[PDB]
């Protein structure tokens, strides 16, 4: 049992360099006079799911909502239980 | 590994795929068979820089000995082939 | 007597069975890394015993 | 060894060698497994003069360190029992000079 | 690896070698995607002020002054393909890489199993045995006299013969053989 | 830490050395000059074996935090208080230190003070 | 400009950056016409010799025969008595015998000289 | 000897992490400088703080070259960071695997690592020890969270770089499993272990309330200034490295001068004199 | 056990304490050492119960072999050849007890030290003094020797250290 | 004693009467029961020694060379049965007679109660081992080899042979028994320091002491396999037992006068294993790993201390053995590559597995892997030269890295990396081999778990 | 023993449920351990016991007479 | 099933034989296993002799 699906490769007319921070390089580019002939090669970095990037503190606090819930669920439980 | 058998019908797709993303050829001019040099009018530049494209793309890296000598994206798919000794 | 020394003597002991076993047929099949695993599993489960002895 | 072009095909890949080509006296000493040769991006002398001036900075810094100790402002440690001594090495049948620890 | 080297490397030759391996170590300096376009669009733009350049001379004192600089700033940890002669698996599976003539020393038991493949091979040799003593004669009439000048072979000519010295090269083991 | 640097950088007699510290008499400040007090007897702390190091005045809250962690096994949080007491008991020795240190120092300074004194005296 | 990288016994000219390379000449690409020339028809015989579906032995590598040979029992023959030869031998050969008699014996007459004033502390020394 | 010894160890070794792309490379120093760590705590006399520092080490070290191997796996054998973007969403799992075991690593109230790490700072500050050992000790504290969040930072915050071809794959139960158990034990071993085993030194119960978060704070700014170094690679930019990182890159050149001087000086007579 | 002397091999009483559950929670050591024994004890020995009456079926003896005292090289004529070779055998019969001899107190040493856990710097004074001495004689007997060691050899090692031993009483008597 | 020699000679008329294709056979079975027989004086005594007649006496130290010598045949039988296979029967007779007679010189050299008579047999063991290197050897070095093998030895023997009948005059009786009861101190005069020398030099030669090491490589290199596996594992330690035996008359001159050796033993040591590294040869490769465990022999004979002794002789039956196995492993490659060089035939653990085991076994034992009795009698002379003086053990961990380093250079150039493309004719090892290997292997893992059978009498 | 999850070229990989909200459980876990632990012992952290200042301490407690009685 | 066969084949032998070993070989040979003589803290009592050893020399307690 192997990976044979026959997948299929998206059409090139996808991938669009605007929108991307090479939008961005193509106009420092031109502010010289210069064009890269490689821009839409690598626009599908940017395209799909990882376009939404997070953060360095965002990645370190994963689970804090989930975490910061069941611990004040638990202090509450606690606080009326001992108070008894 | 778990990596899926690649066929030549997949190597030519991805190399061609490459070839039409790149804006400095027209997508409905090039072919399998299309030239570098005169049928498409690329510097030698253009296609060392075509080599580095095939090198991102396939994870390996062609010896410039083999890649100077590369013109035509027929005889690229041929020579990755061999070189990753692929069936049909 | 005082399960100390023999668990932490028997700890070591089956953790070279496999060793032993190395000759035999098993070690020419795809389920000998499973058998491995589980000998080493059990070995950790039966040292547990003279930890909590100790503590 | 090391530095031989790693792209030409070679009757012998791994030693990098030829079939007929004559063979370096040394080529024992060069075998990609041993000392090698190859053009380092930093030079040597270079190199060496900054590995010595580190190790010896840090040699030198330790022994500064060794001669200005650092410690908290506490006075030492005291031990009931004569500084401990029926326990620490014994020698019962002697009677030591006593010790009274200061109370403060 | 495939192609002979030639007696050496004309001066456009050693230019594209250095546009190359300079591409490749700025792009290992830049590590995200728009920064190394960026800096690989104005080094293509700082190569190309020269490409008209017609003196010799001129053409020699570049590219040398730019080799100098390349080797100053090199990125001294460049990156490497994994199966690149650097690489962290250049040579991971050449313990896997066994030849074709140890089956000629198999047991008879174990080459029960497997017939058809020791039938094909025995085709393969018979087609080896007549290919090289027609390869012997072609190479031998076709080389220059006083010894050959380069190691590129010829290929065959007439419509029976197979390429001069095939078998070792069409029968490598594989990449990944296990 | 101020010390190292008011010792390192300032004056050296200024203060003490830490290695052969007390150098003065115990009773020079003070005439009453109470001992040190001991809850546990030779025999019942080397039955308790702790270490040479935890032997120490600290070591009867030793010993009831030693029990509490034999008996209550699994419950491996049940005596917090005796951890506690413990924990205030080398809090006390550690406080003594310092006041120590600090009760050499000040008398060390008072004495180099007096020294003063009499060397301007004998000038004048 | 840049600093300049200069060159050692372990860490040799990079080969992009020698000067001989870019003095070109027409000697010069004969010379390595001829080179490649004698490259070619080494690879040339090997592979002759290698193709062959006949030979089923090792290729006999007259290179390696001469290394060895060179190597192990040509050097006496060719030796001569020279100061420099001669000095070198005796030092590598004499000196360290004589620099370890020197530390040992130093250490044992030391050592001798505390037995026989008996403050040495050899309690528990059984085995020897 | 010991603690000088394991001082220069874990500051040479934090250093020569805090430039490394390949991820193997880049943990096996950060090993080094823990094992340098635990050499200095022998030196000022707490071996029973050392083989605490030995048990949870052994745990969230185990944990993230899992963790390492996951990820290398899921590239096509690739090591370099420098082709790894985005993994934060693309492969979940693994990420906050990383994540624990980074913050395990670093040291955290009430983690794993933890009771190894805030004892040793603790005891190495209150003793009488030498200056330049401590001032190495807290700079490769420094180093440690500098190359924790550099390799988090390079490996999962990032824009993706690997080749488009995406074989990213982690539903398989011995991986997952195998990856949870330890997360689990880098989670729960300190706090049960240290609260279950008898004490054996005298603690560090009075404190400079300065001198007892000097291990946070050192922590913090390691993370902060390493942060906004990384953060600048994102500019348009390029200037040549100084000299300071082509040592740091090259390991203190040691590697290339003792593996090449000895070794030649040895060869060499092995065959003309003898 | 009855297989060895107490005497020789003298053990400490092993006082131990009682259990004082301060908490009405199940331990698990109780219910695993019980659990074991009933696994593991039972069968064990009933075997064993087996293996010696299997043994007591067949009931056979062994001596422990005694030797004679013989003339020592100090009663040996300077060339009679059976009276060395007795006194050699005889002087290596002594060299391998005195041999047993400081293994015995090495085990004492080692028991002692393993047995009183932290307090051994202190409640093992006894074997370490004792250990001390033997070690002394040991020495003086044999320390020197060397290879091809003899009952001659040791027997001038004596008689060397007796004269310095008399010449610095006199010494002493006469300062 | 006779239970052992006399079915010995018996193998004689065996093998000479036997069928022109069954001497292979009859000679390995009954080699392997005269082994058999031969394990019976393991039994030894704490007393004095085996005194079995007025002419052979067996002892600790004796009787485990005894074994080794009678259990060597049957594997050089087993090794030398290939390379002689296009010989006429009269040929493999006589060399079947010359291995015998190789056997039995050492059987009674090894007892021998009278000196005379052990320097006789001492010096008998050499024609058969001549004659086997001359005459059955491949090059044409190998006469030299021989003359070099031979004239050292003799330039060696002549001295001690005076020194024995001046001995004899003066003392009256040169019988090991009365030699050690009757033993007198040697004054410090220049006769007794002649005396010394001629005493010792003899067996200083064979060992070989560094400088005198130079007719090893040449005669490992040309013997046959045979005349390798005799040579390397008991032919060196003749001259162990020798010193041994007889520095008991050459106190207290002993310590003053070995000073020199010990100087030389403890430089050549790092000296050979450090020429181990670069070599292009395995035979001369193995030839001078044998050079420096047998210095290490020597400055443990030297010391003269219970451990030395001790280590000395655990250390010479280790190395006898793991040698052997070595040059068994390094004879498998020659008689299929034909080239005897360690660079050519490479990567032959992808092809040769169950060998690359039997390299891999072989170089960590030769490595002094603990516990083999190897590091046993490693660290028994370290310690004893420890207590000699504190700074030989610079000097011996320098030996022990160096070891380590070229036993696997050893194994890497030839069993990992990649194989020789044009190479071809390498057959899966037969099953001749792999016993061959296996039996070498078996009886040192078999000796660890009971080292005192091996630890001579100082034990 | 997974399940198949094919290879996507150039989109964003498949990810699978199960995976995704176990990654979250043992995080938000983590995280509400280290909560609980600084909540239950908040003191501990800080520090169990005050550090006194030594320039506090009246001349009186330490034994010092006023430069003239000794 | 499997891991019933296994836990029998592969633990309860093995510590039938180690258990029989040191029970009844090892320790009948002296000083082969030595304790830690455990540790004895005031207020408890002896099983072997029945004592209890007095109490502690009550020190105040406060805080
Ligand atoms: C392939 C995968 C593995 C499958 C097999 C698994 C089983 C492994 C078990 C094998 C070894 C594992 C260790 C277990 C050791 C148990 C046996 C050992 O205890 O017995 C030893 C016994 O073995 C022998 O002592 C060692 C054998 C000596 C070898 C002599 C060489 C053989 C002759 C060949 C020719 C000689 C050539 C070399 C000349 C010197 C030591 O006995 P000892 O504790 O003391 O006392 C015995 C009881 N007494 C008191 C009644 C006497
Ligand atoms: C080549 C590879 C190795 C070969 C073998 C080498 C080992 C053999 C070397 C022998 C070592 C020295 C031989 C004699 C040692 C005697 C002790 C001497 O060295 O010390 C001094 C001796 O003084 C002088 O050295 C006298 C000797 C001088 C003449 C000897 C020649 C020295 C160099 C020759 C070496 C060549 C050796 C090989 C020749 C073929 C002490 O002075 P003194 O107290 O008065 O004499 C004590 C001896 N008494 C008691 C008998 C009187
Ligand atoms: C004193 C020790 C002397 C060292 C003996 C040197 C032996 C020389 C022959 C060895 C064989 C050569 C060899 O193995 O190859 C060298 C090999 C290849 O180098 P790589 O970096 O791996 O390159 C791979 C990529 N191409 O590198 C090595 O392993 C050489 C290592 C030699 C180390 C010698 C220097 C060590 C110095 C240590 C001094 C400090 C001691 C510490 C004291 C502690 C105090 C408590
Ligand atoms: C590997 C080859 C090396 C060969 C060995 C070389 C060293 C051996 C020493 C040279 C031969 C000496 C043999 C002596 C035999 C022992 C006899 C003996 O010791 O008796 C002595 C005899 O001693 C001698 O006669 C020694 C004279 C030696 C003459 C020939 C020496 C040969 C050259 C010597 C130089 C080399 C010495 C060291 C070389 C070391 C090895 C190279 C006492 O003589 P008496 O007159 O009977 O006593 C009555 C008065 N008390
Ligand atoms: C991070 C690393 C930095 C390294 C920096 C190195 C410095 C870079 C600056 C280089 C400056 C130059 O251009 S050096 C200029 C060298 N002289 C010439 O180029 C003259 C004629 N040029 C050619 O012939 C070429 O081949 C060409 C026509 C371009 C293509 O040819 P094709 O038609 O066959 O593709």
């Amino acid at each position: 049992e192997h990976g044979h699906s026959k997948m299929e490769l998206p059409d090139y007319k996808q991938w669009k360099i605007e929108g991307t921070p090479l939008e961005t390089v193509q106009e420092k580019l031109a502010a010289r006079g210069l064009r890269d002939p490689w821009g839409r090669n690598e626009a599908w970095r940017y395209s799909g799911g990882f376009a939404n990037n997070v953060s360095f503190v965002g990645a370190l606090l994963k689970g804090f909502k989930w975490g910061f819930a069941a611990f004040v669920v638990a202090v509450g439980a606690e606080y009326y239980l001992e108070s008894q | 590994s778990d990596a899926p058998p690649l066929t030549l019908e997949a190597i030519k797709d991805r190399v061609l795929y490459v070839l039409k993303l790149y804006d400095k050829i027209d997508p409905e001019k090039l072919s399998v068979n299309s030239h570098f040099m005169k049928d498409l009018g690329l510097d030698s530049l253009d296609q060392v820089e075509i080599i580095m494209a095939m090198e991102d793309e396939f994870g390996f890296e062609i010896p410039d000995i083999d890649a100077e000598k590369l013109m035509c994206p027929q005889e690229i798919v041929d020579y990755i082939a061999d070189k990753k000794d692929v069936y049909e | 007597m005082n399960p100390f020394a023999s668990l932490t003597l028997t700890t070591l002991t089956i953790l070279t069975i496999p060793i032993m076993m190395s000759n035999s047929n098993i070690y020419k099949t795809n389920l000998y890394p499973n058998y491995v695993k589980t000998t080493v599993s059990y070995a950790f489960t039966l040292s547990l015993v003279p930890l909590l002895m100790f503590m | 060894q090391q530095e031989r072009d790693p792209w030409y095909d070679w009757d012998h890949p791994d030693l990098r060698l030829n079939w007929g080509e004559p063979i370096h006296w040394d080529l024992d000493m060069y075998i990609r497994n041993r000392v090698d040769t190859s053009p380092t991006p930093v030079s040597w002398n270079t190199m060496c003069k900054h590995l010595f001036g580190f190790v010896a900075f840090m040699l030198f810094m330790f022994w500064v360190g060794e001669i200005y100790p650092s410690y908290q402002p506490v006075g030492p440690k005291q031990y009931p029992y004569n500084d401990l001594y029926l326990e620490r090495g014994g020698d019962p049948t002697k009677e030591p000079e006593p010790v009274v620890h200061y109370e403060i | 690896a495939f192609s002979a080297p030639a007696a050496y490397l004309t001066h456009q030759q050693k230019v594209l070698r250095l546009y190359k391996r300079a591409l490749r170590h700025l792009e290992s300096w830049c590590v995200h995607r728009d920064k190394y376009r960026y800096f690989a669009c104005l080094m293509r733009a700082r190569f190309d002020e020269h490409k008209n350049e017609k003196d010799m001379v001129k053409a020699t004192q570049l590219l040398r002054q730019a080799e100098e600089e390349f080797w100053y700033g090199q990125h001294p940890q460049p990156y490497i393909f994994p199966e690149s002669p650097g690489g962290t698996s250049y040579e991971r599976y050449e313990c896997y890489k066994v030849p074709e003539w140890c089956l000629d020393d198999w047991h008879p038991s174990e080459k029960a199993m497997y017939p058809d493949y020791f039938a094909k091979r025995e085709q393969w040799k018979r087609l080896r045995r007549e290919s090289w003593e027609r390869e012997v004669k072609q190479l031998q009439e076709e080389t220059p006299p006083g010894g050959p000048r380069t190691e590129a072979l010829p290929p065959a000519r007439k419509e029976g013969d197979l390429p001069p010295l095939w078998w070792h090269i069409v029968t490598r083991p594989r990449e990944r053989p296990m | 830490g101020a010390h190292l640097a008011r010792r390192y950088l300032g004056d050296a007699s200024k203060e003490p050395d830490p290695l052969r510290m007390p150098t003065f008499p115990p009773d020079y400040g003070f005439p009453e000059r109470k001992e040190r007090e001991m809850v546990a007897t030779q025999q019942e702390m080397n039955d308790a074996q702790l270490m040479l190091q935890q032997r120490d005045y600290c070591a009867h809250y030793l010993i009831q935090l030693l029990k509490c962690k034999r008996d209550s096994f699994p419950n491996f949080l049940a005596c917090k208080h005796e951890q506690h007491d413990w924990d205030y008991c080398e809090h006390l020795d550690y406080v003594k230190r310092m006041k120590e240190f600090e009760r050499e120092r000040r008398l060390l300074q008072r004495k180099k003070r007096r020294e003063q004194r009499e060397a301007e005296m004998a000038r004048g | 400009s840049f600093p300049k990288y200069k060159p050692s016994r372990l860490a040799t000219l990079p080969a992009t950056l020698d000067p001989a390379e870019y003095d070109i000449s027409p000697e010069t690409r004969k010379a390595q016409a001829e080179r490649l020339a004698i490259r070619s028809r080494l690879k040339r015989e090997y592979l002759l010799q290698y193709n062959d579906p006949n030979r089923l032995g090792v290729i006999e590598d007259p290179a390696l025969i001469r290394w060895t040979y060179a190597r192990s029992a040509n050097i006496y023959p060719n030796f001569r008595p020279t100061p420099k030869t001669s000095l070198l031998g005796a030092l590598f050969g004499i000196g360290p015998l004589f620099f370890w008699y020197y530390v040992f014996k130093t250490d044992r007459d030391k050592k001798e000289k505390l037995i026989q004033e008996g403050k040495l502390d050899q309690t528990f020394n059984i085995s020897y | 000897m010991t603690l000088c010894l394991g001082a220069i160890t874990t500051l040479f070794t934090a250093l020569c992490a805090i430039t490394q792309n390949d991820i193997k490379k880049i943990v096996a120093f950060s090993t080094s400088s823990q094992l340098g760590l635990m050499m200095v705590t022998i030196g000022i006399n707490q071996p029973h703080l050392a083989f605490l520092h030995i048990c949870m080490h052994a745990f969230f070290k185990a944990m993230l070259f899992m963790c390492s191997g996951s990820i290398i796996h899921s590239l096509n054998d690739e090591q370099d960071i420098r082709k790894m973007g985005g993994l934060y969403k693309a492969m979940p799992f693994t990420t906050t695997a990383l994540i624990i075991g980074s913050l395990a690593l670093t040291g955290m109230p009430y983690l794993t690592g933890f009771y190894s790490k805030d004892l040793i700072i603790e005891a190495v500050n209150m003793s009488y020890t030498n200056a330049w050992a401590l001032l190495m000790t807290l700079i490769a504290t420094s180093l440690t969270a500098a190359y924790s969040t550099r390799i988090i930072f390079f490996a999962f915050l990032g824009k993706p770089r690997f080749p488009p071809l995406v074989l990213i794959n982690e539903n398989n139960p011995l991986l997952i499993n195998s990856i949870k158990r330890l997360l689990i034990g880098s989670i729960f071993a300190g706090f049960i272990i240290s609260n279950n085993i008898p004490p054996m030194t005298v603690p560090n119960t009075t404190m400079p309330l300065y001198m007892k978060m000097t291990a946070l704070i050192v922590t913090i700014m390691g993370f902060m200034l390493a942060l906004e170094l990384n953060n600048t690679t994102y500019y348009l930019k390029f200037k040549y490295p100084s000299q300071t990182y082509k040592f740091s890159n090259m390991l203190g050149y040691y590697p290339s001068i003792m593996h090449r001087l000895p070794t030649y000086h040895n060869l060499s007579m092995s065959q003309k004199s003898a | 056990p009855d297989s060895w002397d107490k005497d020789v091999y003298p053990e400490p009483p092993r006082r131990t304490p009682a259990p004082a559950p301060q908490t009405s929670l199940p331990n698990p050591v109780t219910y695993l050492t019980k659990i074991f024994d009933l696994l593991v004890d039972r069968p064990v020995t009933l075997a064993r119960e087996f293996i010696e009456q299997q043994h007591a079926k067949n009931r056979y003896y062994y001596y422990h072999r005694e030797f004679r005292r013989v003339p020592d090289i100090t009663e040996c004529e300077e060339k009679d050849i059976l009276c060395m070779f007795e006194a050699e055998m005889q002087w290596r019969r002594d060299y391998k007890v005195d041999q047993e001899i400081v293994n015995i107190i090495q085990e004492r040493l080692k028991a002692c030290q393993q047995r009183e856990g932290e307090s051994y710097r202190q409640n093992c004074a006894k074997e370490l003094e004792q250990f001390t001495q033997v070690s002394k004689a040991f020495q003086d007997r044999y320390s020197d020797l060397g290879a091809h060691y003899s009952a001659r050899k040791c027997l001038a090692k004596q008689k060397q250290r007796m004269l310095a031993e008399r010449k610095a009483a006199k010494e002493a008597a006469a300062a | 004693m006779l239970k052992i020699i006399i079915p010995t000679t018996m193998l004689l008329p065996m093998t000479w009467m036997s069928k022109h294709n069954m001497i292979w056979i009859n000679a390995t079975v009954h080699s392997l029961l005269i082994s058999l027989i031969s394990l019976s004086l393991l039994n030894q005594l704490g007393e004095n020694s085996l005194n079995f007649s007025l002419t052979f006496f067996s002892d600790s130290l004796s009787a485990p060379l005894l074994v080794l010598t009678t259990w060597l045949l049957p594997l050089m039988l087993m090794a030398s049965q290939s390379h002689l296979s296009k010989e006429t029967t009269t040929r493999k007779k006589l060399y079947i007679t010359m291995l015998i007679l190789l056997q039995l010189f050492l059987i009674m050299t090894f007892t021998a109660t009278e000196l005379i008579l052990f320097y006789i047999l001492f010096e008998a063991t050499l024609v058969p081992t001549l004659i086997i290197i001359t005459r059955w050897g491949n090059q044409t070095e190998r006469l030299n080899a021989g003359l070099y093998f031979l004239f050292y030895t003799l330039a060696g023997s002549l001295p001690l042979l005076v020194a024995l009948v001046y001995i004899q005059n003066t003392t009256g009786s040169l019988n090991f028994l009365i030699i050690h009861y009757w033993s007198h101190p040697l004054s410090n005069s220049w006769s007794n320091i002649f005396m010394w020398l001629a005493c010792i030099m003899a067996f200083m030669v064979k060992m070989p002491l560094y400088g005198l090491h130079l007719w090893l490589p040449k005669a490992h290199v040309e013997a046959p396999i045979a005349g390798s596996m005799v040579l390397a594992a008991v032919l060196l330690k003749l001259g162990g037992y020798g010193m041994m035996r007889i520095t008991t008359i050459l106190n207290p001159l002993t310590n003053y006068m070995a000073y020199p050796f010990l100087m030389l033993s403890m430089w050549g040591m790092i000296m050979t294993s450090s020429i181990c590294l670069r070599q292009t040869d395995l035979k001369s490769l193995i030839a001078y790993s044998s050079v420096s465990h047998m210095a290490l022999v020597i400055v443990a004979i030297m010391i003269q201390t219970p451990w030395s002794f001790m280590g000395a002789t655990a250390l010479m039956i280790a190395h006898g053995l793991t040698s052997s196995m070595l040059f068994c492993l390094a004879n498998t490659n020659y008689e299929r590559v034909h080239s005897r060089t360690m660079i050519l035939a490479r990567g032959l653990q992808t092809l040769l597995p169950l060998m690359a085991t039997w390299w891999l076994v072989a170089s960590l034992t030769n490595l002094a892997l603990p516990p083999s009795i190897n590091l046993i009698g490693e660290l028994f002379i370290i310690t004893a030269s420890f207590s000699w003086s504190n700074i030989t053990i610079i000097l011996m961990g320098m030996n022990m890295m160096i070891t380590a380093l070229y036993s696997l250079y050893m194994l890497i150039t030839t069993q990992r990396g990649k194989y020789t493309h044009h190479i071809n004719n390498i057959k899966p090892s037969f099953t001749r081999e792999n016993a061959l290997m296996a039996l070498h292997i078996l009886p040192l893992l078999l000796l660890t778990l009971n080292p005192k059978m091996i630890l001579g009498p100082l034990y | 023993g997974g399940v198949h999850i094919e290879p996507r070229y150039r989109q964003f990989p498949q990810l699978t449920r199960s995976q995704l909200i176990q990654a979250e459980f043992f995080s938000a876990t983590m995280w509400f351990w280290i909560l609980w632990r600084f909540w239950h012992d908040s003191d501990a952290v800080l520090g169990h016991f005050p550090y006194p200042d030594p320039s506090q301490w009246t001349d009186e407690e330490l034994g010092i007479l006023p430069d003239d009685e000794d | 099933y499997r891991h019933s066969i296994f836990a029998v084949t592969h633990v309860l032998i093995p510590v039938w034989i180690i258990h029989y070993y040191l029970k009844y070989h090892v320790t009948a040979k002296p000083y082969t296993v030595v304790e830690r003589k455990p540790r004895i803290f005031p207020g408890d009592t002896i099983l072997e002799t029945g004592e209890v050893i007095p109490l502690m020399k009550e020190f105040p307690d406060q805080h």
